[PDB]
RNA sequence: GCCCAUUCGGGUCUUGUAAUUGGAAUGAGUACAAUGUAAAUACCUUAACGAGGAACAAUUGGAGGGCAAGUCUGGUGCCAGC
């Protein structure tokens, strides 16, 4: 429904938006530039947790999906619709309970 | 690297079991629930009477 | 008019005590005289019985003031030897009780037989 | 001691069987040991231990029969 | 000095309410007949068909006042609440105010369920704790906070 | 003494879990005064 | 806790006093220091009042 | 199948504090429980509602309430006196999940506490009459409530002790 | 705890009439109308004033009384003054009616009243003691055949053990007590009705009364002390009932 | 209570058993040496 | 020292922490054997083994904290935020 039917929809990282923001585990350090691959386009998705930011570089193939706020924070930016959820292949979530490993 | 969760946690009767008879000494806090009667001889009320305090609901 | 009044017939007397051995076989009720007015003026009793024709009588005649004062309800039986073949033990018990208990599977039966003798009394 | 007890027995002269239902009655041992058993039936009735047969055996639950 | 603090009425626990036995007393009150009967639903088939269990049904001489005052719109209301498979209670108190003679009647008691459906009384009974209330609904009645719905 | 002051102690958190109740209330409510008002 | 490990909120003990300066011992830290200033502030307006 | 059924709302505060009596009361494991034997009542007493709100003197009332009454007063769960239909719409949760084993057999004795009669009936302990049963969720028939008793081949009735205290038995007379 | 020799402070309670013991734990005491011998076998405080006198006064055990656990869990007011003249329907023996008898004082009286036999002549007894009261040996429900004895008792109180409790303190208080004068009942839920629960049963209970013009005021449930009683304090209006 | 044991008042009777005494001797010495 | 209720109030050792600690009962397993079966597995039986951290290691979420000679941003000192 956000994109078309689909639920979910792999996509190509440009690049890791928002590197220099000082304050660490905000939300202008926690954005991608993930290129949409069903129809090609841009599109901004947030990555939880700065320090499992760092498992996704370029290209790693990502797959997205809505993100759905729960009520107000405190100082997230809104426009943020889509979040990571798995990358390429194994569950970001995963990852950074270091169940898996991420391959290459 | 999780959390560390609790033996309680473990088998689901014990948990609600602990959180029953916990709950069970709770409400010896809101109301006085009856607790067999006169054990012993009477000893008194052995836990303190105030005067300028009713308990009672009255009929508007 | 008699000491020992409120005596029961035959149908109820039996079902008095079946209902007391179902008691005994789990673990509810209270053998002997002195032991029931113990169980009595400490409260716990659904119900008390005694046998209308021990050799004196005034020895369980003295139950009633105790029990109809603290309102629960109690009843002859005629025949001691009976109900110690009831209580399910070896000499005559002349006077039992039924302690009260809510976490007995005999809820039933003692409440139908305390609804019939307050009936009956 | 084991025990046997056969039940529901019905002749059969078309085949010259008799079909029955078989209970064994062990208080505390695993199973009533097939060939044993079937040396013991042959025993009851009069057979050979050859012309006697039981298969569709099943322990009930708790065991015993 | 004599505050007065009320007790939690002991057939209470924390919110689970054991005094509900199934067969129920109801507390049926003025708009709630007026709803049962501009949606066309009966009293005690329709009570019976949303709890599955005998309700015995009660106004108070508050309710039957207000009904009574509101005019000749609804007589099919007053004729339909003067059914003698219901019951009827007596008040005692100033000003026949269906509102406060509700709440005031059920927060010293405990074991009634409230029949409503204004705003303002469902606000004060599901304010207090451990009564269920129910209204109208489409064609049926609903339950707000029994145990055992079903 | 020391009763009273964990008496006050417990009084601080039961204050701030007062304060993330009334916010939580009052942004929820600040939702719904105007999702009753987009129906316009 | 949302995100977060407990090895990531682990616990942070703090150093001691040098044993060089031990004379004068108990080196004061930030609670300490905060402790002491809001008092003098306070006595500092009660003089002025 | 699908016995149990999902209430009308699962996260309520009435029915949070239900549960949490139900299940500390008479030692019961999860939801499901209280839900299976909620919606089995439930079930049964909408059948009772239809049969009340048709008249009497049907054959249909007759003898399909006397087959409900029949099966409850098996089951136990209904008294010998209350035998008319409206009694089964009177019905309670409470006193239809009590004839289940595990608090029958600590109304009967033996057990010293509801934890302790579960585990030892899946322990496998106790036989109603000859049926060694090593499940709680049973509700024992009204006829079999005093054939229960330990089971023969199990220590705690007549057989051999158990493997602790013979392997105790064993190497404390070494 | 609260052994025989210990020294207790004697302080007066809201009740005019009764007083708080309060040792290292409190009791509740009512001053001994007649001195030196216990009724039922309750422990007594023995206090001396000053020609030197000694005035002694009963505990008041509120798991075998009534009232007591009522006033213990803490009513608004009783009618239970010390110059009242007060009514026991349901006197069973000594063990309450002392209690109210000393709390009422030398100058009223309580009128006692026993449908059965044997604590009947255990209330004559007792009755003989002290004064203030009057044992009668009638049932309760026929306020009748003991109306020539008695006459306008200022507050009514109930303890009877039948399902017709409201009839029966309607056709005594229409019969005996005044009006704006109290009315205290003690329903017991499992007896009155055996089916339905305690909440049900009080509210069916005190909505009888109301119907027979006594306008309640109180309820307390006195649990710790006894189960499923409850205490429902009532004015008898007659005139102007709202 | 024994005879040679009720005291002319409750504070000789509170001195005149052991337990207490040796609460209110630990407790009082660990306050005052917390206010130390 | 515990617990509950917009706050001052209410009620309670009959409340928590301790391998201080004791023996009893087990099936997950493991396994002679028999059972089932076309043969074999599984279940049903069952000798002998099989428990203290019963480590014979139950998870998935969610709500909060608190800690430094640490890091960063803002300013109307000693603060506010991330
Ligand atoms: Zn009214």
């Amino acid at each position: 429904s956000p994109f078309g039917g689909s639920s979910h929809a792999k996509g190509i990282v440009l690049e890791k938006l928002g590197i220099e923001s000082k304050q660490p585990n905000s939300a202008i350090r926690k954005c991608v530039r993930v290129q949409l691959i069903k129809n090609g386009k841009k599109v901004t998705a947030f990555v939880p947790n700065d320090g499992c930011l760092n498992f996704v570089d370029e290209n790693d193939e990502v797959l997205l999906a809505g993100f759905g706020r729960k009520g107000k924070a405190k100082g997230d930016i809104p426009g943020v619709r889509f979040k990571v959820v798995k990358v390429s292949g194994v569950s970001l979530l995963a990852l950074w309970k270091e169940k898996k490993e991420k391959p290459r | 690297l999780t959390p560390k969760r609790n033996k309680d946690n473990r088998n689901s009767r014990v948990k609600k079991r602990k959180k029953y008879q916990k709950a069970q000494k709770k409400l010896k806090s809101v109301r006085a629930v009856y607790s067999g009667g006169q054990s012993g001889v009477y000893e008194g009320e052995k836990t303190g009477i105030k005067k300028g305090l009713t308990r009672s609901v009255k009929f508007k | 008019n008699p000491k020992a009044f409120p005596l029961a017939d035959a149908a109820l007397t039996q079902q008095i005590l079946d209902v007391v051995q179902q008691a005994a076989n789990l673990r509810q009720l209270k053998k002997g005289a002195n032991e029931a007015t113990k169980t009595l003026n400490r409260g716990i009793s659904e119900f008390i019985i005694m046998a209308a024709d021990c050799e004196p009588i005034e020895i369980l005649l003295h139950l009633p003031l105790l029990c109809e004062d603290k309102n629960v309800p109690y009843v002859f039986v005629p025949s001691r030897v009976a109900l110690g073949r009831a209580c399910g033990v070896s000499r005559p018990v002349i006077a039992a009780s039924i302690t009260t208990n809510d976490a007995s599977a005999i809820k039933t039966q003692i409440y139908a037989v305390k609804d019939k003798i307050e009936t009956l009394l | 001691a084991v025990t046997i007890r056969t039940r529901k027995v019905i002749s059969n002269p078309l085949l010259a069987r008799k079909q029955f239902v078989v209970d064994v009655l062990h208080p505390n041992r695993a199973n009533v040991s097939k060939d044993e058993l079937r040396e013991k039936l042959a025993e009851v009735y009069k057979a050979e231990k050859d012309a006697v047969s039981v298969f569709g055996f099943r322990t009930q639950f708790g065991g015993g029969k | 000095l004599t505050r007065n603090i009320p007790q939690v009425s002991s057939a209470l626990f924390f919110q689970y309410n054991q005094a509900i036995k199934p067969p129920y007393q109801v507390l049926i009150d003025t708009n709630f007949i007026n709803f049962s009967i501009q949606k066309k639903v009966d009293i005690v088939r329709g009570m019976m068909d949303c709890l599955l269990a005998k309700c015995n049904p009660l106004i108070t001489d508050c309710v039957m006042a207000e009904l009574e005052k509101l005019g000749p719109k609804y007589r099919i209301a007053l004729k339909l609440a003067r059914d003698p498979r219901i019951k009827r209670l007596s008040c005692s108190h100033k000003g026949t105010y269906a509102n406060d003679c509700l709440v005031h009647r059920v927060l010293q008691h405990k074991c009634y369920i409230v029949a409503t459906n204004d705003a303002g009384l469902k606000q004060r009974i599901r304010k207090i704790p451990g009564i269920p209330l129910m209204s109208v609904g489409g064609h049926a009645y609903v339950i707000e906070k029994l145990p055992d719905v079903f | 003494s020391k009763r009273k002051e964990q008496k006050a102690s417990q009084r601080k958190e039961r204050l701030k879990k007062l304060a993330k109740m009334e916010e939580e209330k009052s942004q929820r409510d600040k939702e719904k005064k105007k999702e009753y008002f987009a129906q316009n | 806790a949302k995100l977060v490990h407990d090895v990531q909120k682990k616990q942070h003990r703090e150093r001691s006093q040098l044993t060089s300066r031990s004379r004068y011992g108990f080196l004061e830290k930030h609670k300490d220091y905060v402790k002491r200033a809001q008092d003098f502030h306070r006595k500092q307006s009660t003089l002025k009042v | 199948s699908k016995t149990y059924s999902t209430p009308k709302r699962p996260y309520e505060s009435s029915r949070l504090d239900a549960e949490l009596k139900l299940a500390g009361e008479f030692g019961l494991k999860n939801k499901k429980e209280i839900y299976r034997i909620s919606f089995q009542l439930s079930k049964i007493r909408r059948a009772a509602r239809d049969l009340l709100t048709r008249d009497e003197k049907d054959p249909k009332r007759l003898f399909e309430g006397n087959a409900l009454i029949r099966r409850l007063v098996r089951v136990g769960v209904l008294s010998e006196d209350k035998k008319k239909l409206d009694y089964v719409l009177a019905l309670k949760v409470e006193d239809f999940l009590e004839r289940r084993l595990q608090t029958q057999v600590y109304k009967l004795g033996l057990a010293k506490s509801v934890h302790h009669a579960r585990v030892l009936i899946t322990q496998r302990h106790i036989a109603v009459g000859k049926q060694i049963v090593n499940i709680p969720s049973f509700m024992v028939r009204l006829d079999s409530e005093k054939h229960i008793d330990f089971a023969p081949t199990s220590p705690f009735g007549g057989a051999r002790p158990g493997r602790v205290a013979r392997r105790n038995a064993a190497r404390k007379a070494e | 705890g609260a052994r025989g020799g210990a020294k207790v402070v004697i302080e007066p309670h809201r009740h005019a009439g009764v007083y708080i013991a309060r040792g290292k734990e409190d009791l509740l005491v009512t001053k001994n109308m007649a001195p030196g011998e216990s009724v039922y076998g309750e422990k007594r405080i023995s206090v001396e004033e000053p020609p030197p006198t000694k005035v002694e006064y009963r505990v008041w055990n509120p798991f075998r009384s009534k009232l007591a656990a009522g006033i213990m869990g803490g009513l608004d007011e009783l009618f239970i003054a010390p110059g009242k003249k007060v009514l026991y329907l349901g006197a069973a023996s000594g063990t309450s009616v002392s209690h109210v008898s000393d709390v009422v004082g030398p100058e009223g009286v309580v009128y006692a009243v026993e449908f059965s036999h044997r604590p009947g002549r255990e209330l004559i007894s007792m009755a003989k003691k002290r004064p203030n009261i009057i044992p009668i040996i009638e049932d309760a429900r026929h306020p009748q055949k003991y109306r020539m004895l008695i006459g306008m008792v200022d507050c009514v109180f109930a303890d009877v053990a039948q399902p017709d409790q409201a009839r029966i303190i309607a056709l005594n208080s229409h019969m005996f007590l005044k009006d704006q004068g109290g009315v205290v009942i003690s329903i017991k839920a499992n007896c009155i009705d055996s089916t339905v629960d305690a909440e049900t049963v009080f509210a069916r209970e005190v909505q009888k009364l109301r119907e027979e013009r006594i306008k309640p005021l109180e309820q307390l449930t006195l649990e710790p002390y006894e189960r499923d009683h409850c205490i429902v304090v009532g004015r008898y209006m007659r005139s102007g009932l709202k | 209570m024994n005879r040679k044991e009720r005291k002319s008042t409750i504070l000789e009777t509170l001195m005149g058993d052991e337990a207490s005494n040796k609460y209110f001797k630990r407790k009082y010495n660990e306050i005052q040496e917390k206010s130390t």
